């Protein structure tokens, strides 16, 4: 089985994509279409073998031993973009303090529909300390990229 | 009526869930050593 | 009505599996911990 | 705090001879008076000190199995220990031990640590089911014996314990 287990949360406003994103990394699903539920996916990570069970959708169970958090919006609706903030206060408030945040801008295939620059949602990440990535969970698009980043930045912390 | 109940066991179930997991993922991380 | 309290028994359902799972998982980690340090 | 080893017992026997009161003593140490609330069924937890190794157990009440069927499994999975629970004054609750019984065989690990309980001691006024023949049982099918009572807490803590003590022993002589 595996050496290290992973709890990583996804947050952010509804409909950004962050079901799609768990689903497309855990089983390679897409769909177009409640509770708390949860994925475990394998990865290899220095030769170990890293389980993430990645968390969607009792906030503070919530955030409860998560070592890792992606903060996803829509690249295409300003408005979850916008929410950003809300979300990563809520994050500082109800979560670890050495927790690893990655900001994700889902639907990169929408770029003809952009409404949010890629230069300003970095510019907000590397002020506050977050990765950065755009994702396309629809094609496919730097998920298992977004997810292997933010696993090994959590994996190269904990050894120590 | 006994639907308030389901509610608030499903939210304590959460809390073990998050707390099993901790606790695996700490004595995973004292396994390697 | 009935669609809720059905729907809220399979989330139990499942969570309570999920907690089987990790509690076994938990119970291996700390024996073969135990057999070390 | 932490502890050294998780152990999953499970409690098993017909509706009302007592389990979940066993649970609520040993671990909060509460009793109710009157019919239980059937929801989902749940666990509780409390920790005891065995050969100075922290002992956390995790107990499980395990009514609601045959209403949430299909995850019967849940219920039975990792457990290393099971309370057998009849009522010394229901002798029809005595006599489902041999079925519960062989629900644990399909179910659980076939060596799983399984202690006879005959709760209700406080009722040895009404007593339906005689002590010897009880242990005669347990000694027939290889099981553990105690006589409990939940209402007046007697050998609450030595059932469990009893037990853990057994099932830390098996694992610690690996
Ligand atoms: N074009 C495009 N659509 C997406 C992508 N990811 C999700 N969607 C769509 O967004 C809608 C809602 O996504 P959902 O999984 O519910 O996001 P969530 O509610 O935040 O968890 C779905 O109909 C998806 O088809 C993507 O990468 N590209
Ligand atoms: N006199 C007496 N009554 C008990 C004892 N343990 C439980 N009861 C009562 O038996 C009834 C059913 O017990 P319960 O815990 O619900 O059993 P369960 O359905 O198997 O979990 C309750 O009214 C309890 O108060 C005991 O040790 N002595």
């Amino acid at each position: 089985s595996y050496d290290y287990l992973f709890k990583v949360v996804l947050i952010g406003d509804s409909g950004v994509g962050k079901s799609n994103l768990l689903s497309r990394f855990t089983r390679n699903e897409f769909n177009l279409e409640i509770g708390v539920e949860f994925a475990t996916r394998s990865i290899q990570v220095d030769g170990k073998t890293i389980k993430a069970q990645i968390w969607d959708t009792i906030t503070s169970a919530y955030y409860r031993g998560a070592v890792g958090a992606l903060l996803v919006y829509d690249i295409a609706k300003h408005l979850t973009y916008e929410n950003v903030e809300r979300w990563l206060k809520e994050l500082r408030d109800h979560a670890d303090s050495n927790i690893v945040i990655m900001l994700v801008g889902n639907k990169s295939d929408l770029r003809h529909l952009r409404a949010v620059p890629t230069d300003e949602a970095r510019a907000f990440a590397e002020k506050n300390n977050l990765s950065f990535i755009e994702t396309s969970a629809l094609d496919s698009t730097n998920v298992e990229e977004a997810f292997k980043n933010i696993l090994t930045e959590i994996y190269r912390i904990v050894s120590q | 009526y006994h639907l308030k109940e389901l509610r608030e066991q499903l939210a304590k179930q959460t809390v073990a869930i998050a707390e099993l997991t901790e606790e695996l993922q700490s004595k995973c991380i004292q396994l390697n050593k």
